[PDB]
Parts: structure tokens; C-alpha cells; sequence
């Protein structure tokens, strides 16, 4: 804060401030999915008969 | 042979390494020259196709 150093002593020296780092590197996602080429033979729920 | 013709069919098909006759030893088929038959074909269930 400041507290009260008297005008007869030098006083203490404050450490200024600062210093904080961090890392958040990798991440990933990959939704592979199949087309199923033999699924197209039968009738889909759509595509009215 | 009268109203009917005589055709001797000695066709052969190859197995893995040997020959075999299309017809059995002793059979005959009463047929018609205009008898309609289907040479129908399926669908190619290939991904590239």
C-alpha cells in the first residue's frame, strides 16, 4: 500500500510486478465415417416406392 | 428326323486345370427354336463403378 516509512530511514524497495505464462498446445478431432457401397441396393426410408 | 432337327452339342468348359463336358453322358432335350429366354444382367455393386 504505502504504509508509513518515516523521513529518517531509507525504507524498503518494492518488487515491481509481473510474470505468468502457460501453454495450451495440441487439440484435435476427426470424424471418419463410411459410405457402405452395398447399402445402396435396398430402398432408403425416403424415395417413395 | 422328320419335323425335328438333330444337333449334337459337344461343348466343353475348363475347370482349374482339366476339361469337362457341358452335357452329361446320356441326356436329350426337347426344345423349341423360338423359345424365349432371358439373358438378363445384374448390377455392379462396386464403389468405383
Amino acid at each position: 500500500m504505502a504504509l508509513y516509512v518515516s523521513p529518517i530511514v531509507s525504507g524498503e524497495v518494492i518488487r515491481s510486478r509481473g510474470g505468468s505464462t502457460s501453454e495450451f498446445t495440441p487439440g484435435y478431432v476427426k470424424p471418419k465415417h463410411e459410405v457402405n457401397p452395398q447399402m445402396t441396393l435396398r430402398r432408403l426410408p425416403d424415395e417413395d416406392p | 428326323y422328320g419335323d425335328v432337327a438333330i444337333v449334337v452339342y459337344s461343348g466343353q468348359y475348363v475347370e482349374n486345370g482339366v476339361k469337362k463336358n457341358f452335357l452329361p453322358d446320356n441326356t436329350m432335350v426337347l426344345g423349341n427354336t423360338q423359345a424365349r429366354g432371358l439373358r438378363t444382367y445384374g448390377c455392379i455393386q462396386d464403389a468405383d463403378a
